[PDB]
This record gives C-alpha cells, structure tokens and sequence, in this order.
C-alpha cells in the first residue's frame, strides 16, 4: 500500500 | 542385466557404457561438474525395460536438476545432452542430413515453404551447407534448448515430433529473407547472417525465428489501431483488432478520440472499452489466457476519472475493464499544473475543436485553446485538482503495476516524424513502438493507417568492440527490410503504414551484463557516459546502413514526412537536460551522415526502439534487454522440471552485477533510459522499481511516486511502463 | 511409560536394570535349572546394552501382576451380521488394552445387494468401537481396514477420511489399506477398464484375489463378459488417480499387494492365504473370520515384536546369540501372556507367529558411508538382511529341535522345503549382486527334516520409543534432520542423532534425497529375507516441483517402482511443508 | 405399506380385504375347528370395519413367508464390556429388521472410575449399531437411551 | 496440492 502525503511546495521547486 | 527398449520397440541389454561417453562428450571444457553425481541420480530411476526416449529425459533432467550458480555449468551439460537427444528425435542419429535433402524432404511433407526450392539451386544447397556449423548448437544454455523445443523449432503440435535443429533454422530463416538478392550478393548475405544469429550477435523475434522457411506468411506480432469518434470507425477497429489477435499480435489501441458519456456515445466510453476487450480476448482459450492490448487516452478526458479506475476490481462490473492495460497521455502544461498546485480542467474531445490534435503535434497551439476553452464557460467541462488527479492515476499505477505514463509532447518534439503531418499518438503493448496511425472507416479503409512494428536486438554481450554494429546493422536492417516484402498483411491500413513509412524497430539485450563487465552500475551515474557511447553508436550505424539502402533501392514511398528528410536528427532535437548528465562528445560523422541523409534519404523512417525481451535473451543467454536482473538464477516451471538460468559470467562477474533490488532508487535507471532516448527513433519500455521495506512503515510515499514521475520527464523519457513492487 | 510406577502419586519404584533382569526372569522363568540363569543374564546383557529393544507393553508390564501384552490384532470379517458383531466385540475387547487394530472388510456385500445398505454404516460401527476406550472419542485407539481396490463400492471408499462431504459418507478416523494385484496395475499400464464387483456376486473371485493368480485372471474376466452379474466400470487410470489423491492429502491410504503377499510368503496360500495386514502394514498373516465372540473356529493373528539394534552389533555375526535369544524371549511370551479371545489364542498357538526388525538402520548405513537415494547401500543390505533371517530361521530350528515345531507347521511354505530366497520377486536380480554367504542349504534340509518353531520370524515395523530408548535411527527410517525436538510439561526434549559428531556428512536426511527409488530399492531389497512386511514410506517435497505441485505422474511412477521391487505394503506418505 | 406388491416391478398383487381376512385366517390359524372360521370372521369384520387397528409390520407381513413382525425393542446393558458388546449385537440384529429400540444405558460407570473412559463413548457405539443398517448411516433405525 | 496429469503412454513402457 502507498502513502497518500503530497507536498505541492515541495514539487513546486522542480524545473521540467 | 537391464533390458531397455529400442528406438522402434523390442528389447536389448543395457549399455552403461553409451551412456557415460555421450556423458563424457557433454562434459567436455565444462567446470564443476561431476559425470559421475548425474550418473548416480539417473542410474537409480531406471527399471528393466525402460524405454530408451525415457534413459535420456532422465539423464537430461539429472543434469538440469544440478544447475546452481557455484556449478553453472550444468546449464551446459544439460543442453547438449538435450541437443543430443533431439538430434536423435529429429535425423535418427547425431549427425545432421544433407541441407538440400532436409530441405526437400520437409518441402514434401508441407513443413517447409517450396519457394526454398525455387529460389535455390542444389548447388546453392551445397554451398549454404558449407556454411553451417551444426557444433554452434553445443554453444546454447538448458533454457535456451527449452526454447527452441518449445516455439522455434518446426514441429508436428500434435504428434511431439521434431523435424529440425537449431542450425538449419538458423541458415534458412537467412535464405528466406535474402532469397530476391541477386546471385552477385546473396550468398554471401545469407553466410554473414547465418554466422551473425547463430553466435547470438542478433536476437529475432518469435514469430520471425518459428515461421520464416514455413507456408506462413504471419509474422507481425505488434499493431497500433487508432479509433476515431464514429461507430463506423469503432467498429472498423474492432474488426482490426479480431483478424490480428487471431495471430496472436499484441494490441496497442488509442481511443481517447471518443466522445463522453452524456453528450449529444451519449453512452461514452466505458462500453466501447468493454468492446475491444472482448475483441482482443476472441481468440484467447477461455477469454482469459493470451491476447493482449494497452489502451490510451488522454489525462484531461472528461471521463478520465473513471478510466484510472478501470482494472481496480473493488468496483461493479460496469465500471471495470479489467484485462487491459491503460497508457495515460500527459504533456508539459499538465505537469506544471501539479507543481503549481493548480486545477486541471477536463474536457470531452468533442466539444474542443482543435484541441485533441494540438495535445500531440504544437505545444503552444495546445496552451492557447485549453485556456481559451478555460475561459470560455459555454463549454461543458470539469475541473479536478491536479495533485489529486495524479494521484489517483499513481496510486492505480502503483497497485496493478500497469497503468502506463506517455509524454506526447516529448513523442512529437523529439522524434523522426513531422508532427504537422504524422503526428505519434499513441504507443503498442509495451511501450516502445511510437509510430503514426490514421483511424480507420471500415476494416479495408485505404485511408486508414495501422502502425506495424518489425523488430530485433543486438546482444552487447556479444560484440567485443562497438564497430562491430556496422556489420551488423547491415544485416539487421536489410534482413527485416526485407521481411517487410515478405509477409501478408490482412488489413489494408496496416500495408499502407509499413509500405509508406518502412518503419523498423531494432533495440539491445544483455545491457546489464554489458554494464557488468565494464565495472559500471544503474544506480550511481557512474554508466551515463558509456551509455551514450553505447547508444551513440548503434543510432549511427543504423542510420549508416538504411542509408546504404536509400542509396542501393530508394528512399521509403513516405520519407518526405520524417523530420530526417528536413535535415533534423535525433542529436537535434534530444530533452537539453540531458547535458547536465553526461560529457560524452559525440565520435561519429554525424555531420557527413545528416548530408547523406539529406540526398539520398532512408529506407526506413523508424529503426531504433528499445522493447522488452524474455524469450530471445533466453535463447543466447543473455540479461532482458536493458534491465538488471532480479537475481543471479531465473527459475522457470515447464512441465519438464524446474528450468534454471545462471547470469552469464556468473563466476567472474557476481559483484559487478547491480541486481534489481539492490538500487537505492531509480533516479540512475532513469537517468540511463534519458541519455538511451537521445539516439532512440521510438521508444523505450522503462519499467519502474520499488522495495516497500526501503520506506517508514513499508509504505512506498506519493511524494516519491510523482518525483520519480518528473524526473523522467525532466531526462526527456518518452514512455513509462511498468511499476514492479518488490513484496518480502 | 517402561518404570514401574504409582500412576496416581506419581512415585517411582523401581530403576531401568531391575526392569531389564526381571523381564528376563518372567521370560526364562520355565527354564531348566540347567541353562535358565545364563540365559537370563544373556538376554539382560543383551537388552541392557541395546542389542535388543523390545515394545512397550512388554517393557512395562513384564514382571507386573498383569497379563496383557499383545499390542496389535488382525481381524477378518465374514459377510454376515454374526461375524460383523464377532469383529465389532473383539474389537472393543482388544482396545480396551490398548492393542492397534487391522481389519479386513473388504468381504461386506455392497450396497444395494439382495447390505442392502452396504459397507458405509458398518465402517462406522468399527469406528466407534475402535473409539469405545478413549479419552473423549479422539485421543488414542488406532485402526487401519483393508478392502479390495475392484470392490464396487470403491469409488466411496476412497475418500473416506476426505473432510468434503456429507458425514453419512465419511468415517474420517481409522486409516485404510487398498488392496491391489497384478492385473490391476496391468490395466492401468495399458490404460483399460477396472470392473467393480461387490464380493457377494462373484463366486471364487475374492479368494483367487490373493491366493491365485491366474484363476483370479479367469474368473475376473468371466464375470466381466458375463452381463447378468452386477457390475461398475471405472477407467483404470481415474481410479488409480482418486487413490492416489487422497493418499497424498491425508497421506494415511495405504496399498497392499496382495499378490506379491501370497508369492512371496511363509504361507501356502491354499490352506492359510495372507489376505490383510495391521494398523502399521508390516504384519502379514493368516486370519478366519468368526461368528461369534468365542467361536473357536475363528482366527486373529496377533504379532509379538522386537528389534535388532543395527548400531550397537559390532559385526554381523552377533546376530547368532541375538538371533538365539530374541526368537526364545518371544516365545516363551506366547506361553505366558493371557488372550482375552478364543480366535486369538488359535492363531498364537497354532503358528507361533513373531515380527522382529531393526532399527537404527540409518546411522549403521551413515556408519558405513552408504546412502539411501543412489544405489550405494544395494549389496550392504542384501548382506544385511541375509544375515538377519539366516540367524533368525536358524534359532527357530534349534527351537524346533529342543521343543517342537509349531503345531500348524505344515501349513508354511517352509514344511514344503520353501525359502524366501527361492520366491522373492525376480527384478531384484537387477539392482544388487550381493552372494549369499551362509549355507541355506543345510538349514533348508535341516528344516525340512525338524520344522520352526515359529511359522514367521521377522516384520519390520516403526519404533519411536524403542529407539528413543537407545538413542537410535528410527526403525529403517532416514531421519528428518539432525536434532529430534520433542513437548512434554517437564520442558522441551532433544535428541541428537547417534555420533552426530563424526558422522554429520555421512547421514543423508530424509529430504536431501532426490526422490524415492533408491529408498524403495532397499525395502525391496529388504523385503527378499522378510517373513512378513515391511511399515515403508513415500516421501515427497514440494518445492522439487515445478510450482510446488507433486505430480500425479510421479505418484504413479513410485507406486509401480515399489510394485516392481516386490514391495509388498506401502505404508505414509510424509509431504514436506516449507 | 400395506399391500402385497413387487419391490422392484411395482406391481401389486392384492386387495385389502384379501390382506384383512387373510391376516385373520392366520393369527387364528391354530384355533380348534369348533371356533377357528368364527373367530377369522369376528377378526374380519372388526379389522376391516376400522374397530381394531394393527400396526405396519404385522398388516404388512402376516401372511406372507416372513416371520419379522417385532416392531420394537427393550434392551438393558450392564457395566461390563461383555454386555456392552451384546447390547450392540442385540442392536444390530434387531435394527436390520427395522425395530425401535429402547437402550437402558443407566449402570455404565462414569469417566474416571478404577468405563474409565466413560459413557459417551459406549453411546457413540451404540449410536452406530441403530444405523448400521440405513441409508449412509444417517435415515432409518431409531433409539431412546435411558 | 497434486497435478493431476496423467500419461497412458508414457505409463505403458514399465514392466511388472
């Protein structure tokens, strides 16, 4: 099983 | 005393002696392995009267049994005590017949196609023979004879007889495929292609290896169908789907094109998706076991929601379909809304004029109509939260293992193919094959197209020098351009898309051996700059030698559409991040070629696509195609017993392998696949790895699940297949 | 469960060497002054020292006021209402002493015969009799019962001990024996029709079945082209499967062939055929059902037990005064102990029957640097097991000689001038090449001319106790590994195999071997000097499969190999789990 | 029940006045000729005017070659295994002719007495000889224990 | 659990 835990400030640092 | 009954069926004293020298011949240049341990584990089973089939299986299987990785090379032993036996089976004795009298012994039993004996003279019989060495087949593993026995070499399916050996396979598939070469030429062809497979320099498909010199002319094993928004064109593709599932090609199917459930397929999607299910599965033994097809769609579809769900089985029966795969299409404005933390808004195809085509072929056209259609409220739409929305496709992802990722803008930016003319849209089965389609009419729609892949493997663990692939790009490419003449096709389509655009896709095996034995791993970055000098060299010499044959036989009918005809080539065009991960200057003329390449064009618009492997790594031994092994011995069931293959080079190379499990990550995996990508025409199949005991409470994190998500976007990865979880 | 106990207050009377001098006291006791006390010291010696191990019941009670020390019974079953009561009373009687019951039944009509309700119901009525002393219905009370495989209620019976039906047709708690010959096999070989027939309908047919081959033959294929005969037809194949299923499963349906129990024998298959065996499948004697509780004119076979200690022999040729003294001890036990039933005391005192094996036959083949599984321990027990019966008939005959042979004498093979070593199944030829080494000739003629005093000698059975006594290999049996672990409330007991220290390498365990022919090669081996039978194993692990599932192909394979040997029962079969 | 028919073709042989004076005709069959036919008659006509009522086995059998009319049964076991083993005996013969049995199981002595084993035991036996004789040990032969 | 798989001819072969 997964572990629902998203932090959209921590993604938001990533340059595609 | 010990009777044994004969080849026929009457008795006769037994003869310890035979069987300890066929031993002993087996035995020869092996290590670790004691004649005397088989004897004794056979010997016991015997019984006054046993039938002489019966002594062999069991000396065989005593070998087999003994295959560990301290004593590897029982894999050995055990093969060529098989080969033995099936040489036996097949002649009535060791030593093979005459090429010319097999050949026109199995013309006349209707096992081999007669054209053999038309194209070639009995002279041209004698000299092929001269090319044969029937010892190479003393070269092949345990499991690699399994294979052979158990879907290439010509064989009555009913009666169990075997009509052939490995060699003669190998020497005719070359005849087959050379036969409309002019005497000049040809000979030597079929020589060099013969000594190129039967060393395992080049690895075929099955189909290809198991019906080239038979009546057969079935030999495409992967289709893509795209399915337009009309019951015409529905039915068009699921008639396509039914006549080549009856071949046992695999599926790759786009129907994002249909229209959602509730507008003016007032019904949507789910119905139709059951449809191509049943149609893929209307050949299969009891609509479960065999045929299979992966599905794509985009991720802003209306009924996306429901889609993410379709193979999780805690729903209804209406709301599942739960026997194919799924590709979810995704492109970088979609991304950017996750990291921003934005909405994703979701529209049906049909209400957004424009928009559809955009997603795959201009990137800005596509950000101006999807706000535009943002904006603009008349429209019907719905809005989810981008975060969630990826979580929900993850968290399927991650459960069933197969909910696949595909980034359209990257399969259109960098690619051989003018996205203004024929875009890519969709993938095959595994996700390797990126080629154009067009939607079919009717099921014999000139019009349409259907996207056929041609497909082999070079094995990097058996090329001592990366100039080697000249030679045998030459071969790969004109031997499969050639199975393109050959074949039948039952679609109209799917002969327009192979004739117009020639289309190849030629990839690797052994990878991980090769990484092994040149002391590099996955993990750690430290294989990048061999990786591009690995893959940098096969582009080359593909290219090298489908321009060769643009210049001996002309340019492919549809050339003009590729991006190559405009002068563009793959180092033009590759995800520019891929610079901040490796220094590896580029060796070959690429400047003389992209010339080349200009005048006199290419054979074939597509050569390079990396596809899973399994079969054709078992035959010469090798890892599957660019993956690292899961351990050091595969272990297979067949009837037979137990089926054991070592890694090669076990012995010397055991702390060189990088084994699946043991890599913190895929952070370098994907890495690799990113600079692999560089110099692919297509696609690779790149799996993603996940140990749950390398996590807080054995639960594998979302954060990690999107992270590993961009990252392969980010390395320009085109495809992303497989999620393997590890469990204990 | 040997010392002399208060089994209340829980007080010790007694130590391990006064047991050992009085059990050869009791058994001498009728001795002549002239040799009693130097046969009473030989046999403490020899059973002190563990040249010799003897059953439980004999251990504990020998000495003690008691008479009770038969602790296993034979009983056959007529095909009428008196005789399935005679069966049931004897039954209840002999559990009541604790005694492991075989029972044959496979002469109970079938269903729906002119039982009308057939053989079900009666299976349970020896259940609870055999359950009708212990300590809830469950714990304690063992049967096994023994039925022919062409019966026609087979089918049925088969899957008796199968937890997956209705309870009417299960009778879950005694083991069973299936009985096969020759032409069975043979129809499973070329994979033709069985024919069931219930016994009542086919005159002849069942006693053919084990003392007559060929006549079998004849009738059998008479009654099956004559269609005015009730009749059932399986394919052989199917039927051979369902046996063989649930013997796998529940590992407790075992196989007799009764052919080779009738070709291969002590017995004259005429006068006194051998037609089932005990709870463990290695006794193998003449019965007669009964009609009643007293009938005098009955017969249940009853064995007395004891083993040789293969590990603490130092050569072959002790087993002469061992030989002298087991076969004397047993003898005389006949005469001592009471019989609580008139058939019984027949059978003992008609043919003076006696079951004496080995054990520790693992460690003596470790000892020896053989193995089971590959052939190398063939000519050591060809040597072995020769040297076994020879000493054993040659006690027996100077036991003849000083006291009589045994009243019902002529009816053994033996009389006739018969020995083993002239019936035993001729495939064995092919796996050893071990020479006799002592003169069978002399002691057939000195047979012929003064008989034995016992008309079997050896069985070779399962020990637990009796070699946990003196620390040894259970009976023939490899064992499972090194450290035996045993429960009991005073904490967790262990046992080390013998000399583990010097001899780790040299034992096989039971699941390092490949498979199980070179085990069923000894025991058919083995079986060449054994009077009687011989409790030997199948023995299978999963994880030597392709997807851990044992092949039916493989069953059938080790079924023929061990009827091929002249195996004459087979006994569990262990599955290996993890 | 009643009426003299095939087992197996279903063919029936009688009618019930034939059963009525015939069940008559042989109860009375002893009875000196002086009173014999009068007594048959007064037997007759109170059977077969519903005055007198007989049960299955006798109305089904009394006069056919059977001499079973016993429709139930009252056996008393001792403590001991002898009478344990006739009580089941007695059981099993009676029940194959389909009577009730009555079981006084009242003197066997209880778990753990110098039997020891107890009761429940012994009446699992008993158990099995009632149904020995039906259907797959279940339908058929019943029991009262005492 | 057993595989029930069985070979008429591959039995047929053994002698007695």
């Amino acid at each position: 099983q997964i572990d629902s835990e998203v932090d959209t400030d921590d993604l938001s640092n990533f340059q595609l | 005393n010990l009777l044994v009954t004969k080849r026929d069926g009457s008795t006769e004293r037994i003869n310890l002696d035979k069987i300890h020298r066929v031993l002993d011949w087996a035995a020869e240049g092996l290590h670790n392995v004691s004649i005397s341990q088989v004897e004794l584990r056979s010997h016991i089973q015997f019984y006054d009267g046993i039938k002489t089939s019966d002594i062999h299986e069991t000396i065989i299987k005593a070998a087999a049994d003994l295959i560990s990785r301290d004593a590897p090379d029982y894999q050995y032993l055990a093969a060529r005590l098989a080969i033995f036996h099936l040489r036996k089976k097949a002649y009535g004795q060791f030593e093979p017949p005459a090429l010319y009298d097999h050949v026109v012994k199995m013309v006349e039993m209707g096992k081999y196609d007669n054209h053999l004996l038309e194209d070639y003279t009995e002279e041209e019989f004698k000299q092929m023979d001269t090319f044969i060495d029937h010892d190479r087949d003393m070269t092949f593993s345990y499991a690699a004879v399994k294979q052979l026995e158990g879907k290439y070499l010509v064989q009555n399916r009913v009666t169990g007889e075997i009509y052939e050996s490995a060699q003669f396979l190998y020497i005719l598939v070359a005849a087959c495929l050379f036969s409309n070469y002019p005497r000049e030429t040809r000979l030597q062809y079929v020589k060099r292609f013969y000594d190129a497979v039967s060393t395992f320099k080049i690895s075929l498909p099955t189909p290809i290896m198991s019906g080239v010199r038979t009546p057969t002319r079935q030999f495409s094993s992967c289709v893509l169908i795209e399915c337009g928004d009309s019951l015409d064109s529905i039915n068009a593709t699921s008639s396509a789907i039914v006549k080549y599932v009856s071949q046992r090609a695999g599926i790759g199917i786009n129907a994002g094109r249909i229209r959602a459930l509730g507008s003016p397929f007032h019904t949507g999607c789910i119905p139709f998706y059951k449809h191509f299910q049943t149609a893929v599965k209307s050949c299969s033994q009891g609509g479960v076991r065999g045929g299979a097809a992966t599905l794509f769609y985009p991720m802003w579809h209306l009924e996306v929601e429901s889609l993410l769900v379709l193979k999780n089985n805690r729903g209804v029966e209406g709301n599942r379909v739960r026997h194919m795969d799924y590709g979810v299409q995704i492109n970088k404005l979609m991304y950017t809304r996750l990291l921003k933390g934005e909405d994703i808004t979701l529209f049906s195809p049909s209400d957004v004029p424009g928009l559809y085509d955009a997603f795959f072929a201009d990137q800005e056209e596509f950000e101006r109509l999807y706000t535009k259609y943002e904006k603009d409220d008349s429209i019907r739409k719905q809005r989810v939260k981008a975060v969630e929305l990826f979580s929900l496709m993850m968290q399927e992802r991650a459960s069933t293992g197969r909910i696949y990722i595909q980034n359209v803008d990257h399969c259109n930016t960098h690619s051989p193919f003018d996205p203004a003319i024929a875009p890519v849209r969709q993938s095959n089965l595994c996700l390797e094959i990126a080629l154009p389609t067009k939607p079919l009419n009717d099921v014999n729609d000139e019009n349409g197209e259907i996207a056929l892949c041609t497909l082999s493997a070079f094995n990097l663990g058996a090329i001592n020098n990366l100039d080697e692939l000249e030679e045998l790009a030459i071969l790969a490419v004109r031997a499969l351009d050639a199975l393109l003449d050959y074949q039948d096709y039952p679609i109209p389509a799917a002969k327009r898309g192979a004739m117009g655009r020639r289309t190849l896709g030629i990839g690797v095996i052994n990878f991980a051996y090769y990484l092994a034995k040149h002391g590099k791993r996955y993990s750690d970055g430290s294989a990048n700059n061999l990786t591009h000098k690995t893959f940098e060299a096969i582009q080359y010499y593909l290219l090298k030698a489908s321009n060769e044959l643009a210049k001996e036989q002309g340019a492919c009918p549809w050339f003009n559409e590729t991006t190559y005809a405009k002068g563009i080539l793959p180092i033009d065009t590759y995800k520019k991040d891929l610079d901040t991960i490796a220094n590896e200057p580029l060796h070959y003329d690429w400047e003389a070629l992209r010339e080349s390449i200009k005048t006199h064009g290419l054979r074939n618009s597509t050569l390079s696509a990396l596809m899973p492997s399994e079969t054709s790594s078992q035959i010469s031994n090798a890892t599957n195609g660019i993956e690292p092994p899961r351990g050091y011995v595969s272990i297979k069931a067949s009837k037979d017993g137990i089926l054991r293959q070592v890694v090669p080079d076990y012995e010397h190379l055991h702390d060189a392998y990088e084994l699946l499990w043991e890599m913190p990550g895929n952070d370098g995996y994907l890495q690799l696949v990113g600079i692999m990508q560089k110099f692919i025409d297509q696609s690779i199949s790149a799996n993603t790895n996940y140990d749950p005991s390398r996590f807080p409470s054995g639960k594998v994190p979302m954060q990690q699940l999107l992270k590993d998500l961009l990252t392969a976007y980010k390395f320009g990865v085109k495809t992303l297949y497989y999620q393997n979880t590890r469990d204990g």
